[PDB]
Order: structure tokens, then sequence, then C-alpha cells
């Protein structure tokens, strides 16, 4: 009953630094479609065990959805410091849920370049928690002002993944949901049966 | 002020990998098919990647390189600054890169043409080498050795004149004393209390590694003149130099194609079993799959899968040109590919360990920022790829695969076989790769005056490697520029560093692994210590100086001869006693004319 589908089977993923959210509620969750599946490639439940899960109700499970390449997964994970963590989706160290990612070069990366997936590269403060980030604003580095032109120690905040099918593995595009589960006074709304 | 250059090079490291690897993709394109649509392509990319490199170069000059602690982050900034070379006006590296490419071109396209058959007009390659290779003839040998050099040769000559000017213009603008202590800054350490090295200490070091070398040169030269005395009879002197028409190529680079007529004992039979082993055809997946499982059992990673989808493993139909040198490329993004025009033959195979090992090293420092993906020095890459053939050349290795016969006699004539052959190859090019080094060197520094380059070089010649003209050259001649590496702007020293460098690995490694016989007898195969010694040096990239990824492995800091040394000592003795009714060393005065 649960809308599943809707967030793994999606067509189209964003970008880390833009990460999606989707709030699931009432409903019949079955996880059995995702842990018996050669189609995920890494599925890390932290807080939770992977299988004993489905028979556990719960109150609400956000699903967050974007890109990262192959190398930039291990930083989905509690405690963490790269750029993707740093800048763009930093988990909780006391987070309970999973997460889910599987390689989509057939479906991400064209011959001429998939340039569309962009991360925040250059931030003043790191991320907290669940965090998100839209502005574009230029990053300033040093002490003279940058406007809103680009140039010395002024740096445009985006940078772009380069998705081609001639990639190596670490630099292949990975679509990672990272299911959050969470259990408030009231405890039982999304269960499995 | 240390902060901004962190920013700077994040964003340094994330630009290059886009112009890096689309110059990277656009180059592999052409060099899978020759066609004026990919070289535009292949080139247009490398131009926006190299006018990249202009800007960021300069930016990277403005941070001051003292004011950082960091030592990563210090060596980072340094490459990228150490990298600015535009110091010369725009006409005149105009006029520059218009002679780097005209003595490319003339070296490439020269031909020579028969004078009794005007119809067989014969380029360098493929031609003039197979003379100088194949050829008992020593006037159809002196034909094409002096038609290079009095043609093509005498072109270049005046070409050379000019390039010595705007390149030693460009190296004096940048704080160099010549275009010479140019290249030699590839292995200058300034920093870092006890691993330093200097553009000069690299001088003292080849002079002094290459004085012990000497007496083992003497002796291989004492034994190949006598051979060649009874192959060109009546045309060498027992006590001169050897004539450089007679030493196997265009040059006396190498001395390999004397093997058949220096071989020690040719009545045993050689190892290189190509054509029954061509009947085991097995197919290049098995060739390539056996140097996966070789590098897999010491301890190293498997290829990657790009290797096996994306990379040049055979010759694909007959409509799609192909460039056949070997060569293995890291293009950046987990890119690992090798392009070799092999067949299912022997020579190859070893080669095949070579490149897939200049891709275990490209594997291993991909985890280094952008700018420290290389190896410590220019010999280390070469070094790294010659000790994996080296290892599995050894009959041990052959007998295991299943490719030599199980009950293969190793007497001690067949290791004076194998062992003069390496010797003609590793030990006959390092007195020429020093000399050419030599003159080069004395020429930037302003040493050598216009009027003596031949002079000087052929007074080399007889003392350094041993090797008198065969007819005399006068100021008009510009034999150096003669070969690929002088003409085509390269660096030299790189094949004598490495070669002491590969030695000490395999030392080290064969030590690490505990080997129990002669050096020359080793094989790392299975030797998981070996692996981790041996990778603790290549994960390393260009980060920690050379002289500390060199200690990693050997536990040296600066080249070391002994280990060369040791692995040709049982031919060496040999080569002694041959020569006991010979004469060691050579009269720099004799010469085949008057
Ligand atoms: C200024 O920098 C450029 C670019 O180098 C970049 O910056 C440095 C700091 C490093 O991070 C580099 O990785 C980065 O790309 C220099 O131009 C290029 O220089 C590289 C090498 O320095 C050239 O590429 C290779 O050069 C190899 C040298 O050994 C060659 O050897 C091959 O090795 C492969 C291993 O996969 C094997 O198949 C073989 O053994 C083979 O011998 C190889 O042929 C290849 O050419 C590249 O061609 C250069 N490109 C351009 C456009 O210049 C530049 O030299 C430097 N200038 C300075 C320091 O003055
Ligand atoms: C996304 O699409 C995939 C298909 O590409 C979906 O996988 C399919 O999931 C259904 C259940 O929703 C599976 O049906 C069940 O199959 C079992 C046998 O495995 C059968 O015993 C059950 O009665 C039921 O029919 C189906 O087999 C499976 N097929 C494939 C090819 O995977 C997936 O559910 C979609 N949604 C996601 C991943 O969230
Ligand atoms: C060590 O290397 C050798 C080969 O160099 C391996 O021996 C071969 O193994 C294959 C299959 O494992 C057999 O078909 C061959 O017959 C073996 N060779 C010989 C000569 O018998 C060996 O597996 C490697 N590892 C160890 C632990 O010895
Ligand atoms: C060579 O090219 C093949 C087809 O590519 C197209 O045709 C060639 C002639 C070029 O014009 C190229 O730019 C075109 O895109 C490839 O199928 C093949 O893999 C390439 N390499 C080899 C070794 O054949
Ligand atoms: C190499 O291949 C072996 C055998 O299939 C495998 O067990 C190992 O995980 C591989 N290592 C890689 C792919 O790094
Ligand atoms: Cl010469
Ligand atoms: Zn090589």
């Amino acid at each position: 009953l649960c809308p599943f589908g809707e967030v793994f089977n999606a067509t189209k993923f964003p970008s880390v630094y833009a990460w999606e959210r989707k709030k699931i509620s009432n409903c019949v969750a079955d996880y059995s479609v995702l842990y018996n599946s050669t189609f995920f490639s890494t599925f890390k439940c932290y807080g939770v065990s992977a299988t004993k899960l489905n028979d556990l109700c719960f109150s609400n499970v956000y699903a967050d959805s974007f890109v990262v390449k192959g190398d930039d997964v291990r930083q989905i994970a509690p405690g963490q410091t790269g750029v993707i963590a740093d800048y763009n989706y930093k988990l909780p160290d006391d987070f309970m849920g999973c997460v889910l990612a599987w390689n989509t070069r057939n479906i991400d990366a064209t011959s001429t370049g998939n340039y569309n997936y962009k991360y925040r590269l250059f931030r003043k403060s790191n991320l907290k928690p669940f965090e998100r980030d839209i502005s574009t604003e230029i990053y300033q580095a040093g002490s003279t002002p940058c406007n809103g032109v680009e140039g010395f120690n002024c740096y445009f905040p985006l940078q772009s993944y380069g998705f081609q099918p001639t990639n190596g593995v670490g630099y292949q595009p990975y679509r990672v949901v990272v299911l959050s589960f969470e259990l408030l006074n009231a405890p039982a709304t999304v269960c499995g049966p | 002020t240390e902060d901004l250059v962190n920013t700077f090079l994040e964003k340094f490291n994330y630009e290059a990998e886009e112009l890096s690897y689309q110059s990277s993709l656009a180059s592999w394109n052409y060099n899978t098919n020759i066609t004026e649509e990919n070289v535009q392509n292949m080139n247009n990319a490398g131009d926006k990647w190299s006018a990249f490199l202009k800007e960021q170069s300069k930016l990277a000059k403005t941070y001051p390189l003292e004011e950082i602690q960091d030592s990563t982050v210090k060596r980072q900034l340094q490459a990228l600054q150490q990298n600015g070379s535009s110091v010369l006006s725009e006409d005149k590296s105009k006029r520059l890169n218009t002679i780097l490419n005209t003595m490319s071109t003339i070296y490439s396209t020269g031909k020579v043409c028969n004078p009794d058959n005007p119809q067989e007009c014969l380029l360098l390659e493929p031609g003039l080498n197979e003379i100088m290779a194949n050829s008992l003839d020593y006037n159809e040998r002196l034909w094409a050795w002096e038609s290079w050099r009095s043609e093509v040769g005498k072109q270049l000559r005046p070409l050379y004149e000019e390039y010595v000017v705007l390149k030693n213009e460009m190296a004096r603008a940048n704080h160099y004393e010549d275009y010479g202590d140019y290249w030699r800054g590839d292995y200058e350490v300034n920093g870092v209390d006890g691993y330093d090295y200097s553009r000069g200490q690299l001088i003292e070091d080849v002079e002094h590694t290459f004085e012990e070398i000497k007496p083992l040169y003497e002796h291989l030269h004492a034994y190949v003149r006598a051979k060649l005395m009874n192959a060109y009879p009546s045309y060498i002197s027992p006590i001169g130099c050897l004539p450089a028409h007679l030493l196997g190529d265009m040059w006396g680079r190498f001395w390999t194609n004397l093997y058949s007529l220096t071989v020690p004992f040719g009545q045993k039979p050689n190892i290189d079993v190509t054509d029954a082993m061509v009947d085991q055809a097995w197919d290049a997946q098995r060739i390539f799959k056996e140097a996966e499982k070789f590098f897999v059992s010491v301890g190293l990673p498997n290829m990657t899968q790009g290797f096996w989808e994306n990379s040049m493993l055979t010759e694909p139909s007959d409509s799609w040109k192909v460039v056949c040198h070997p060569t293995a490329w890291d293009l950046g993004r987990g890119d690992f590919r090798i392009k070799m025009c092999t067949k299912v033959t022997m020579d190859d195979f070893l080669t095949a360990h070579h490149e897939m090992g200049h891709i275990q090293y490209d594997m291993a420092y991909a985890a280094q920022p952008f700018l420290l993906r290389n190896g410590a020095n220019e010999g280390f890459h070469e070094a790294v790829g010659e000790i994996m053939s080296l290892s599995a050349a050894t009959p041990k290795h052959l007998k295991s695969i299943g490719l030599l016969s199980p009950d293969f006699q190793e007497d001690n004539e067949t290791e004076i076989n194998f062992l003069l052959k390496q010797a003609l190859t590793i030990v006959g090019t390092l007195p020429f790769t020093y000399m050419l080094e030599k003159w080069r060197w004395m020429v930037f520094k302003g040493e050598i005056p216009k009027d003596q380059w031949m002079k000087k070089w052929w007074e080399m010649k007889r003392e350094i490697v041993g090797v008198v003209e065969p007819v005399p050259h006068d100021e008009t001649y510009c034999d150096p520029a003669s070969l690929f590496h002088v003409s085509n702007d390269y660096s030299f020293i790189r094949y004598y560093t490495r070669t002491l460098y590969q030695f000490q690995f395999q030392e080290a490694l064969c030590q690490a692994a505990k080997h129990e016989g002669p050096l020359h007898k080793c094989d790392i195969s299975n030797s998981t210590e070996a692996g981790q010694k041996l990778f603790n040096m290549l994960r390393l990239g260009k980060s920690e100086p050379w002289t500390l990824a060199l200690e990693n492995v050997v536990g040296a800091k600066n080249m070391n001869v002994r280990p060369l040394l040791n692995y040709f000592e049982p031919l060496f003795t040999w080569l002694k006693d041959q020569n006991k009714n010979s004469f060691v060393g050579w009269s720099t005065d004799w010469s085949p004319y008057a």
C-alpha cells in the first residue's frame, strides 16, 4: 500500500545538493521487495536489522532520493566528513534507517556526458543532519568582495558530475534512497503484515 | 591564506577531471582511428586542457609556496606553479613550436634512396632499421648509417641550433641555468629534511654509478669486439673502438641484434618458444588473464571491468585504423585500458606484463589528489613495468604456467646465453644513454661551441661508449638529432635511472620473497609479502618525494649500482675469463678511415 515504487522506480532522480524528500504514512509496507533483490548493490541498515524490520511498526518513513558517484556512496553513513556528507547530505550520528543504492550507468550516463547531476563543492559551515541548501550565491573564500561576478577567490558553489559510460565503477552514477525510520509519541502508522 | 590554496585546488582538481578526461577520451579515438575527423577532435580537447594549465599555473604562482604548512598541500601547489614556463614572445614561441614540428616531421618522413637502385627509397622505420638490425654487409650498413646522418641529419643541423637558443632563453627566464637544468628538475627535491636532492647532484650520482659499470661494460665490449672481428674480418681492430654501423641498430643504442653474432653457446636451444607457443594459441583474453593472475597472486587487485570492455586486446577487422605502439592508458575517472598491436606471440606476452605493470601503478595512486597522480620520478614507471617482464621470463614461471616443458634442462651454459642477451640490451645502453645526455647537458650549458658539436660528440663516443665513427663528420652533420628522443625534445637520462631502479626494485622484492638462488632466476609470483612492499610505493604517487618512495621498497635515498651489477655477476665472471687472451679497453685514436 506504501508508494515505494514511486521512489525507487522513479524516472528522474534529483541532484544530491538538492535532494528530495517524500513523507509516507498510513499504508502497508512490503519491505520484501527491497532485500530480495540483486537490484540494490549496497543496502546498509543503520540502527535496525535489514531483515527484522519487516515485522516492526513505525510512525512514518522519510525516503530521501539523490544521485552520487560510486566513490561518494560511502559518505551516506553516520559520521562521515567528505564533500557529499559535509555540504550536500549529512546523516545524523543517531541515524535509524537504511541506505540503499544501485548502479545506474545505463540510465544516468550518456556517451556525450551527463552533466545534469550537480553537487555543492564549497560552503561556509557544514550541514546539520538532514539539512538542505539550494543557494547558488558565489562562494567567497578570500576577503575581497565577490559582488555577483566570479573571479579571484570567488567560485561558483555548484559543480556537476560527469557521467560517461566509460568511467570506472568509482565514477559511475549510483542512485541512493535513504529510508529514514522514526517513532514519535504515536508509534504505529505504517507496519509490515 | 593557507585556506585559500585549499579552495583553489579543490576547484582545480574537479575542473581538471573534466578537461583531462575529455582530452584523454579524444586522444584515445585518434590512436584507435587515425582520421582527420579524430585528429582535429583530439587536438581541440587537448588544446582546452592546455589553455587550462596556462591560466591555473599563473593563478597558482600568486599564492606563496612557503606560506603553506601542510606538506601534501604545499606539494600540490608547487606542481601547478612549476608548470608555468610562459615567459617568451608569442612569435618566438610560435617559431620554437614550428622548429619542434619541423624536426619531428623531418625525422618521421626522412627518406634515403639506394644509389645502386634509385627505385628503392627507404625511410627509417621500416627499411633502414631492417638494414641496421639484420644486414651483415659492412658497406650496406655503412650506407644506411651515413645516409640517415648526411641527408636527414644535416637538415636538422640548423633547426637544432635555433632549437638550443630558444629553449635556453625559455629556461633562463624561469630561474634555470639552461634547458639541461630544466630537465634535471624532475629529480630535484627542495624541502623535506634528509630527503633532499639537487639539480646537480644527479650529474654527480650518474657519473659515480657509471664508474662502477665501466668494468662490466669494458668486458662486454671486449667480448663483442672479438666476436664481431669474425663477423666483419679486416674491418675491426682488436684494440680499437667498435664502428658505429656494426652495433645492431641505427645508433648503437641497443646491442640486442648482435646476439646472433655474439651468442656464447649457440648449440643450446633458445627459450623463446614463440613458434611452438603460438600453437598453444589460447586467446588474447588468456594472455592478459594470465597477466592478471600474476599480479593477483602477488596481492594486487584484478583488472577493472573497463579494461575488459574498453581496451584494445587484439586487432578488430580491417576497416578500422589502429596505431601499433604498446601503451597503457590512465585516462582518469577510473578509466584504465591498454592499446597494443599484439598477436599470439611470446615477446608481447612479456610486454603485456610490462604495460599491465603501468596500469597497476596508475590504479594504486588514484586515491592521491589530481596533481599527485604520477610516478615518483620519470624513471619510476618504466622500472615498475620492467620488473614484471623480468619475473615473467624466468623458466620457473613458464614451467608452472604450462607453457614450457615440465623437464627443461637449465645448464650453466643456458644461463650465460640468457644473461648475455640481457646484457646486450640492458648494459649496452647505459654508456650510450649517459654519454648522449652528457653531450646535451654540456651543449645547453654553453660548454660546447657550435663549431665543435660533432667534434665533441665523437670525442665522447670513442672515450665513453667506445664507438668510433666509420666516416668523418664535419660540423654540417647533426648525428644527435638523427635520434628520435633528441630531435623530438625528450630528456634521455630517464633510461639510465630507471635501469638502476628496476634492479633495486627486483632485488628488494626478491629479498622480500626470500628468493634463494641468483637474482636473474627470481620470480615474485605467489609472494604477497613482496607485493605489499611494492604496493607501499605504488600508492604514494608523486606525493612523497622520489627518495622516500624509493626508500619504502629498496631502503635507499638514491640510485644504487650494486643490484644491477649483482644481476650480471654470473656473466661478469664468465666475461673476465673469456677476455684473458683479449684486450679489455680501447684506443680512442683508431678509426676505420685514414
Ligand atoms: C605540465 O603539466 C602537464 C599536465 O600534467 C598534469 O599535471 C601534473 C602535475 C600531473 O598531475 C599529471 O598527471 C597531469 O596530467 C604535463 O603534460 C603532460 O604530461 C604527462 C606526463 O607528465 C604526459 O602524459 C604521459 O607522459 C608519460 C611520461 O612517462 C608517458 O609515459 C607513458 O606511461 C604510460 C602509463 O600509463 C605507459 O603506457 C608508457 O610507459 C608510456 O611511456 C605517456 O606517453 C603520456 O604521454 C602528457 O602527454 C602531457 N601532456 C601535455 C599536453 O603536455 C607537462 O609536461 C607539465 N609541464 C612541465 C612540468 O613543465
Ligand atoms: C520496480 O520494478 C521492478 C521490476 O522491474 C519490480 O520488481 C517486481 O516486484 C514484484 C512485487 O512488487 C514481484 O512480484 C512478485 O514476484 C514473486 C517472485 O519473485 C512472486 O512470487 C510474487 O507473487 C509476486 O508476483 C516481481 O517478481 C518483481 N520483478 C522484478 C523483475 O523485479 C519492483 O517491485 C518495482 N518497485 C520497487 C523496486 O520498489
Ligand atoms: C603458485 O603459482 C603456481 C604457478 O606459478 C600455481 O600452480 C599452478 O596452479 C594451477 C591451478 O591452481 C595448476 O593447474 C598448475 O598445475 C599449477 N602449477 C604447477 C607447476 O603445478 C599455484 O596455484 C600458486 N599458488 C600456490 C599456493 O602454489
Ligand atoms: C574506430 O572507430 C569505429 C567507429 O567510429 C567511427 O568511425 C571511425 C572511422 C572514426 O571516424 C570515428 O570518429 C567514428 O566515430 C569504432 O567502432 C572503433 O571502436 C574505433 N576503434 C577501433 C580500434 O576500431
Ligand atoms: C578478483 O577475482 C576473484 C575471483 O573471481 C574475486 O574473488 C576477487 O574479489 C576479485 N577482486 C577484485 C574484483 O578486486
Ligand atoms: Cl650517432
Ligand atoms: Zn611501458
